[PDB]
């Protein structure tokens, strides 16, 4: 059923996804279908994410630490619209990797990089979620430390990501230029089983648990159930408030589970039986979750916008130049002092709460 | 089975 490629090369037709166009493979329409659903995704997902991060950065009062992680997020998915977006898009249309090995290389790590990435960043906003509910002791927790905890899961994701480029594991899937760990052949050299089975376990498998697990242990704390005003099961607005960043933190990682999810199963599969077909071993299948994995880069930015209002009202105020955010504001914190941004409404050294600056602002 | 001229220049 296999060659190289998904396809059988009953016929001597297959050709390396290196060389040739791959167009036995599927239709050379489908090419440009998958063609054109990159170019579109690249609109949208440089637009959002570029998005989220300027108008964090833009407006001082989006300071928190979580906003650090996020960030860490949006960059991850701006790599992933600049960086391997367009790579996957010239293969597209090519039909095939046109670069060549070394360029699979390249862009199967930077890929690689940038999922590790985000599964470790999604697990480190749990845990923080955790220990902002059970432990609303602000000192013990450091801005610098969250720079330092994001290049830690950078670093992390670079074990992962890193050691195909060591001799181990490599190759393109399966229309295709998109390119992956090897989960087809047991290349004994290069001593794919052991680094196949390691790497989805550790790197996805794992933190998926524990995210789903600091997920479990936020549910007798705060839950879904928030009260708009901060009367009525919420004590004190800035509690009630929080209530809010969890629920987008959960969609989040919903998110991320639905997208991502079938290509590590299908990653797994035809680990324990290549070669062969699962409902059906093709083509389409491997291509259909690895391009779906893809789509995720563009939707936290939507999210964000539908979840929450401070963004909402912030990057509206970004969007028009001017400020003009009518709508009613953020109508609490769009800054703590009043409106936010780098300038406008975030007025310089924002207020201070209780004698002592009970944040760390207004430093 | 792959045609082994492209074994030289696989690029």
């Amino acid at each position: 059923d296999n060659v190289l490629p998904v396809d059988s090369d009953l016929s001597p037709n297959i050709s390396t996804n290196t060389s040739e166009p791959n167009q036995f493979v599927q239709p050379a329409w489908q090419i440009v279908l998958w063609a054109a659903a990159y170019t579109v995704i690249v609109v949208t997902s440089v637009v959002g994410n570029v998005v989220v991060m300027w108008i964090i950065l833009a407006h001082k009062r989006m300071r928190t630490v979580t906003n650090y992680f996020l960030v860490n997020l949006a960059f991850a998915e701006a790599s992933m619209a600049a960086f391997n977006t367009v790579v996957n898009f010239t293969y597209a249309v090519h039909n095939e990797w046109y670069y060549g090995l070394f360029y699979c290389k390249f862009h199967n790590f930077f890929p690689i990089a940038a999922v590790f990435a985000s599964i470790y960043s999604m697990t480190a906003v749990a845990f923080d979620r955790y220990m902002a509910i059970i432990h609303p002791l602000q000192p013990r927790l450091s801005a610098t430390a969250t720079k330092v905890v994001i290049c830690v899961i950078w670093v992390l994701a670079l074990l992962l990501a890193f050691p195909q480029g060591y001799y181990s594991t490599t190759e393109t899937m399966p229309s295709r230029v998109v390119c992956m760990i090897e989960w087809p052949e047991h290349p004994n050299k290069i001593y794919e089983k052991v680094y196949h089975i390691c790497v989805t376990v550790l790197i996805y498998f794992l933190p998926l648990l524990v995210i789903g697990y600091a997920y479990t242990v936020v549910g007798i704390t705060l839950w879904a159930s928030e009260i708009p005003g901060d009367s009525s099961d919420r004590y004190h607005e800035q509690v009630s408030a929080k209530r809010k960043v969890v629920k987008m933190m959960i969609v989040v990682v919903c998110t991320f589970a639905i997208c991502w999810l079938p290509f590590h199963i299908f990653f797994l599969l035809p680990y324990i039986n290549p070669d062969l077909y699962l409902k059906k071993f093709i083509q389409q299948v491997y291509l259909a979750i690895m391009w779906l994995a893809m789509s995720s880069t563009m939707y936290n930015p939507i999210i964000y916008c539908c979840l929450n209002d401070r963004f909402r009202l912030g990057f509206k105020h970004a969007f028009r130049c001017c400020p003009f955010i009518s709508a009613g504001d953020y109508e609490g914190l769009e800054m703590k002092s009043t409106r936010y941004l780098q300038t406008q409404g975030s007025v310089y050294k924002v207020s201070r709460l209780e004698t002592t600056i009970s944040t760390v602002v207004g430093a | 089975r792959p045609k082994p001229q492209q074994f030289f220049g696989l690029m």
